[PDB]
């Protein structure tokens, strides 16, 4: 078993003809499988690309008369290319020099287009042929472009056909026989009865009625809802003040009300630290934030490496402690041309002594002589009684150990509570009754949508159940309650008169009354087990071939079908009863 | 007197990544390296889901002649109205059986939509891939089998079971059965009036007994319904990850990241998937035991005369007769 | 066998190729995650091992029985040893088990009788001593129950009780009495 | 009893050993190894 980019079974592909008596521009969405029927090679390669206009880069699989030519460059494509392709190839960066299926398969992953092919012997006129044959891997080319659309490459003076299929994302059940080739394959997820092949893990079924999966309902459309916020955060009062705080009296700011795009500080400000705690940073984009603080101070750059959880040393000790538990980031850069004078910069400062170590989180800023050893010091300062209080030397020529660093430390907190920071990102209409993938206020989901009778009390954003999972939310535009519901629900079951004798099956939908089923076609029969599709019903009763439930069997009968009836209970006979009347056997029988 | 014993079990079925992951792709993909023991606790589920049925056929089905009983209710004074079942209400029941059935206590998409789901329970399973599959035989087909028991008994004392039902008068078949403990035949005969008198009353008492029980039955249910409901509560355990919602750890962190805690959570819940199966096991190995004891009392006690000692009730054992109640 | 490919949550399922590519610090935490899958795979097998031994065991205790009760003695519980009347049982080997062949007797042609309960002579009531009381139409005899063999009333076929005021069905019939004929 | 001195894959098997020397972000993952090891040892005893 393998899941991967395939080409569904029995899907539907688009035909293209060159007959005297088609070289279109088309999409490439997840791949192409592409199939060519010749007996003159006409068709001589293939252009991928974006724009196909010289503003982007594309890329050229052209088989001339003599050579096969592979390049990426910026080409202005003509408008019609052929062989008897462009004008300009300016920056190029990467350089390469019926009777006949030639089939190929075109993926591009991380920055390698790869090639898979296989040729094969024909003789036939119209129609892709029937058949299996698996290709190998041809080649893998590193060109690092972003193909979106193709066109192929033709030639002129003959007959010629070719085909476009798209890949999806599939399961596949492929067997390798004795010599080790692909002979035989399964899509696991065409129909039921491939998905109990694919459980199996055979392709031979026995009869009988078979679990698969719960129904299961794909999502349409997407949604975003985001609160109502204009303006941009504080970024130039946080990184850019013109006075920063010494460590030991640290500043908190609030911040609220304000989008948080940070890209405007991509030319603005270089940090040589930033680092995140509890969240990703890709996706800070995505999210909204609770209860957000700036803490803004500035250290020696020997001791930024304290601003961490669990750290020890005079700063991590004495005059700033993070929790263990921290949500947030720590941002730290360079400031000698703005914190350092010539004579020596002295207005920053830190606490040296200190009887405990500091809480989390709190801020002392008491300036009362510690006294190191016994004998009091009546507030005097003297042997053993120090001012706690200590300066930094700021110079232009400290070592970069010793110059002075500018911190910013953020704390928020993530999907539990109403939010207003709330991200770059575009908000979208509200739709209902529909499975529909969602985000609201930064947190992530599947589901249907509809009115709520639950009241909020105006602290609170989400509700959750006895799972934890979230089916209440308050929406952040029209502040209305809304109950989510998946759309998955329901049991199927598949009956088989086995693989040997037929691929005819009839499907068990248990949580239906007859429309949530696969296909509807024609004999649907409701039983107590639920509603019957693909068999017929009859008015005997035998006995139990395929029990069905509910006192329903099934079976193969006579042309041939599935036929669903009441299972007999035996043949009824009638005791002739009186009050004066035996009865007495006259002879026997041995049985063993 | 009365005996009371369970014969089957409720059946039920699990969708694993209905279970483990919901509806989120990502735990699919990374789920698929489990495959193999989702298969393995299906395979042991569908084991006990059949094993209901053989218990049910194996107790009831033993003929297969639907014999119906006399329209003449001429039995010597004793009167079965009782037991015999009623040919008015819809399902052919006796009365007992309708007393019986009211001790025991025991669904469309669109139904629960809403408020309802998280509320009533069986949705809550439903929407997390636990299932339960009806049994084979409806109440009426067990209904009508017992039924067709009692016709024979009455009708043809023992002979039915041997092989051809052969008709005998109901008061020469009881002499027969006194022979049967050591009581001469003239013994009933001459005490018929005051026998078909004492067993009319007998019967009233266990009807009016009965509109007054049942706990045998009663916990099979409660036991089922429990299991049930602690799966769709285990669900909010964390076993050592930042939480137990997949959607909140999908955002707020990148695949390489996610994939950690995923990995946690799908550890626990297949390992809970495998207690309540092994559970299930255990308690359909009992319930096995409890089957055929039923078969070999009603081969024995209601086919026929037995003589070992309490097998059949406290006395000298006369006759039995059965009734189908809920499992 | 085929539970050995399973990752657990690892990089790879193969040992080899983590003990290449990966130290030791590091390649412990992967080897950890294989060992704890394994070792469950391991008790998973034991404890379903378990539960099918203790099946197997109630069906030979089962098998105990019947060979204690239908082969070495004759058997008068109703379908234990087979359908009918039970007269003898042969066991056979076979791999894993055993089969047992069931001789029983089974009644094959029915005729149908009016009978009574019992003969009123001369206001005496008799009743069968081990038999039941038949007519063919005509006359009155006894018999067995199981087979058909008629045999004419007599005061040794037959005993007394009582009279025949009580008795709901009783009949009027002669009792030969074998003796007078042969006082004379 | 004996069960007790598994590691289950930690540094140790004592609790009181791991809570010093180590700070409750850095303790707590080797706490819960050994909180999965001692449950599945429970669990298997209740099944036999
Ligand atoms: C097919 O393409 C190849 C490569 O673009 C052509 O080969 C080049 O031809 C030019 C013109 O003579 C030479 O200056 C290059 O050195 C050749 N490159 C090679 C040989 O690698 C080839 O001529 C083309 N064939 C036709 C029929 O046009
Ligand atoms: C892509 O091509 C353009 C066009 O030639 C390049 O831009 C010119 O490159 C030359 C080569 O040094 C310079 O003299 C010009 O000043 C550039 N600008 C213009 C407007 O002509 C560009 O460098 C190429 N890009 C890459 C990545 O190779
Ligand atoms: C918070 O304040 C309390 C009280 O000022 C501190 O506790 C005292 O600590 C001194 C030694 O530093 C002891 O002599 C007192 O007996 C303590 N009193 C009480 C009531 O605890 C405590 O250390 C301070 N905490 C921090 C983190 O500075
Ligand atoms: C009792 O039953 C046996 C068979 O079970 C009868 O024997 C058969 O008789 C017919 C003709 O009457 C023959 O064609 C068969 O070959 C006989 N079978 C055997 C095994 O011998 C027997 O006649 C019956 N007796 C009575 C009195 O009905
Ligand atoms: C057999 O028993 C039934 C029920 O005990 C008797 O039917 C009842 O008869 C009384 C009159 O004595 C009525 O008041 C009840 O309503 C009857 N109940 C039902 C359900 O019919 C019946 O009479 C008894 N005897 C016979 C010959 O049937
Ligand atoms: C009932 O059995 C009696 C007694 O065997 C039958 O009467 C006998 O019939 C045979 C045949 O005609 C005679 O040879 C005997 O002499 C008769 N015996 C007596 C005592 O009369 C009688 O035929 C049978 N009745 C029916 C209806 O079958
Ligand atoms: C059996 O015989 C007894 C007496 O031998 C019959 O009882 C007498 O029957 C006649 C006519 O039916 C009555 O007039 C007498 O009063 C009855 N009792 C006596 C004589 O004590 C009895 O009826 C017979 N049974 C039948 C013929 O079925
Ligand atoms: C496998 O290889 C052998 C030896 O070359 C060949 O004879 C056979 O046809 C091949 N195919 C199969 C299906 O065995
Ligand atoms: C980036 O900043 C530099 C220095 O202020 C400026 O010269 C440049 O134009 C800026 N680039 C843009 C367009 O953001
Ligand atoms: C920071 O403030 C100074 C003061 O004039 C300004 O020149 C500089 O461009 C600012 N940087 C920003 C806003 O990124
Ligand atoms: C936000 O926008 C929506 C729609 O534009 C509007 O109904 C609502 O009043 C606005 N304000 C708030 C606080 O939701
Ligand atoms: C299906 O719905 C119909 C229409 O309401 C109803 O009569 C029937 O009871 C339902 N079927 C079952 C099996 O409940
Ligand atoms: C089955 O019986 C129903 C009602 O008796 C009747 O309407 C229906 O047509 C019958 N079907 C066949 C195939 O005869
Ligand atoms: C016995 O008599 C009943 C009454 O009609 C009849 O139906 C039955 O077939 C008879 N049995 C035999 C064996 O003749
Ligand atoms: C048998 O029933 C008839 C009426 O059908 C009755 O006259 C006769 O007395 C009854 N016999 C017995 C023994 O009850």
């Amino acid at each position: 078993s393998t899941q991967d980019l395939f080409l569904p079974f029995f899907s539907n592909v688009t035909w293209f003809h060159a007959i005297h008596v088609d070289n279109p521009v088309l999409p490439f969405n997840d791949g192409v499988y592409f199939a060519s029927t010749e007996k003159s090679n006409i068709i001589r390669g293939w252009i991928f690309g974006t724009t196909l206009d010289s503003k982007t880069q594309s890329l050229l699989i052209v088989n001339n008369a003599t050579n096969v030519v592979i390049k990426v460059c910026e080409f202005q494509f003509c408008n019609d290319p052929f062989l008897g392709v462009y004008s300009s190839a300016n920056n190029c960066t990467f350089e390469y020099v019926f009777k006949n299926l030639r089939e190929f398969v075109f993926k591009n992953i991380d920055g390698y287009f790869k090639i898979y092919s296989k040729h094969t012997p024909i003789n036939l006129v119209r129609d892709l042929p029937q058949g299996f044959s698996a290709l190998e891997p041809l080649v893998d080319l590193p060109i690092g472009i972003n193909i979106t659309r193709f066109q192929t490459l033709l030639a002129l003076h003959g007959a010629a056909a070719y085909y476009v299929g798209y890949l999806q994302p599939r399961t596949f059940l492929l067997k390798y026989n004795e010599n080790g080739t692909i002979t035989d394959a399964v899509d696991c997820a065409l129909d039921p009865l491939s998905e109990t092949k694919c459980t199996l893990k055979s392709f031979t079924v026995e009869k009988g009625i078979y679990q698969t999966s719960n129904f299961r309902v794909q999502p349409t459309e997407s949604i975003v809802r985001f609160p109502n916020i204009t303006n941009l955060c504080p970024f130039g009062e946080v990184f850019n003040a013109t006075r920063f705080a010494s460590v030991y009296a640290w500043n908190r700011k609030r911040i609220s009300n304000c989008v948080a795009d940070y890209s405007v500080l991509y030319n603005s400000t270089s940090f040589s630290t930033f680092k995140c705690y509890g969240v990703s940073p890709t996706k800070l984009n995505d999210l909204c934030f609770t209860n957000v603080y700036a803490d803004s101070f500035v250290i020696r750059g020997d001791e930024v490496r304290q601003i961490a959880p669990g750290q020890t040393g005079k700063i991590a000790d004495y005059n700033y402690k993070l929790p263990d538990d921290f949500t947030g980031c720590v941002i730290a850069w360079n400031s000698n041309n703005l914190d350092s004078k010539v004579g020596g910069n002295y207005n920053y400062l830190y606490r040296l002594f200190r009887k405990s170590n500091l809480k989390p989180f709190e801020r002392d800023i008491s300036t009362e002589i510690y006294q190191a050893g016994s004998t009091p010091c009546n507030g005097v300062e003297g042997f053993n009684c120090y001012f706690p209080l200590q300066s930094y030397g700021f110079q232009p020529t400290n070592g970069v150990g010793y110059q002075p660093y500018r911190v910013v430390v953020l704390s928020f907190e993530l999907l539990h509570a109403p939010a207003t920071v709330c991200g770059p990102k575009k908000s979208t209409n509200l739709v209902k009754n529909k499975c529909v993938n969602f985000n609201f206020n930064g947190l992530t989901g599947t589901g249907v949508l509809t009115e709520s009778n639950k009241k909020f009390l105006p602290f609170q954003q989400f509700g959750r159940d006895i799972a934890d999972t979230t089916d209440a939310v308050r929406d952040p535009q029209t502040l209305e309650i809304l109950d989510i519901t998946p759309c998955s629900f329901g049991g199927v079951s598949v009956i088989t008169p086995g693989t040997n004798t037929s691929n005819q099956v009839a499907v068990l939908y248990q949580d239906v009354n007859c429309w949530r089923v696969y296909s509807t076609g024609s004999n649907v029969f409701q039983t107590r087990a639920g509603c019957l599709i693909g068999a017929e019903h009859v008015n005997n009763s035998y006995e139990c071939d395929i029990p069905i439930g509910a006192g329903i069997c099934a079976s193969y009968q006579t042309s041939q079908s599935i036929i669903a009836y009441t299972m007999s209970l035996g043949a009824e006979n009638s005791v002739a009863y009186s009050n004066n009347s035996i009865a007495i056997p006259t002879n026997f029988t041995i049985s063993v | 007197t009365t005996e009371i014993l369970p014969v089957s079990m409720t059946k039920t079925s699990v969708d694993c990544t209905m279970y483990i992951c919901g509806d989120s792709t990502e735990c699919s993909n990374l789920l698929l390296q489990y495959g193999s023991f989702c298969t393995q606790l299906n395979r042991a589920l569908t084991g006990i889901a059949v094993e209901q049925d053989k218990n049910t056929q194996e107790v009831f089905a033993q003929v297969k002649q639907i014999y119906k009983t006399p329209p003449i209710k001429d039995f010597g004074g004793f009167n079965f109205s009782q037991i015999l079942p009623d040919p008015s209400k819809p399902s052919k029941r006796s009365f007992i059986e309708d007393l019986l059935f009211n001790k025991v206590t025991l669904k469309q998409y669109g139904d629960c939509l809403g408020d309802i789901a998280a509320r009533d329970l069986i949705c809550a399973q439903k929407f997390n891939g636990l299932t339960v599959l009806p049994p084979l035989l409806t109440d009426e087909m067990i209904a009508q089998y017992t039924s067709a028991l009692l016709a024979g008994t009455i009708t043809s004392g023992w002979t039915f079971g041997a092989g051809a039902a052969l008709q005998i008068p109901f008061a020469m078949q009881m002499a027969y059965r006194f022979n049967g403990i050591g009581v001469t035949q003239n013994v009933l005969y001459e005490n018929q009036k005051l026998i078909a008198n004492q067993f009319n009353s007998a019967i009233g008492k266990i009807q009016d007994s009965l509109s007054s029980a049942l706990g045998k039955l009663q916990d099979v249910v409660n036991q089922n319904a429990q299991a049930l409901n602690t799966l769709v509560k285990q669900l909010s355990s964390n076993f050592g990850a930042i939480s137990s919602v997949l959607n909140d750890i999908l955002s707020r962190l990148d695949p390489p990241e996610a994939e950690v805690q995923i990995d946690r959570l799908i550890t626990g819940r297949l390992q809970s998937l495998q207690t309540y199966v092994t559970q299930q096991l255990i308690r359909a190995a009992e319930i096995r035991a409890s089957a055929n004891l039923a078969a070999t009392k009603m081969s024995e006690c209601v086919l026929g005369q037995s003589k070992r000692v309490d097998f059949c009730g406290k006395g000298y054992h006369l006759m039995s007769f059965p009734q189908s109640a809920p499992h | 066998v085929k539970q050995l490919s399973s990752n657990f949550g690892a990089i790879s399922s193969v040992l080899n190729d983590i003990l290449s590519r990966l130290d030791p610090p590091e390649a412990e935490v992967q080897i950890d995650r294989l060992i704890t899958g394994r070792l469950q795979s391991l008790q998973t097998y034991v404890t379903q091992q378990l539960i099918r031994a203790a099946e197997i065991r109630a069906s030979a205790n089962l098998a105990a029985t019947k060979m204690s009760e239908c082969v070495l003695g004759q058997s008068k519980r109703v379908d234990f040893c087979g359908k009918g009347y039970h007269l003898m049982s042969f066991p056979q080997s076979a791999p894993h088990g055993v089969v047992f062949l069931h001789v029983t007797y089974v009644p094959a042609q029915e005729k149908n009788f009016t009978t009574a309960p019992a003969i009123c002579h001369d206001g005496k009531a008799h009743f069968p001593r081990e038999g039941v009381f038949v007519s063919n139409g005509t006359h009155w005899f006894v018999t067995q129950r199981n087979f058909y063999e008629p045999q004419i009333i007599t005061t040794d076929n037959t005993f007394v009780s009582g009279n025949c005021d009580v008795v709901i069905g009783i009949v009027n019939n002669t009792v030969y009495d074998p003796l007078q004929p042969e006082l004379d």
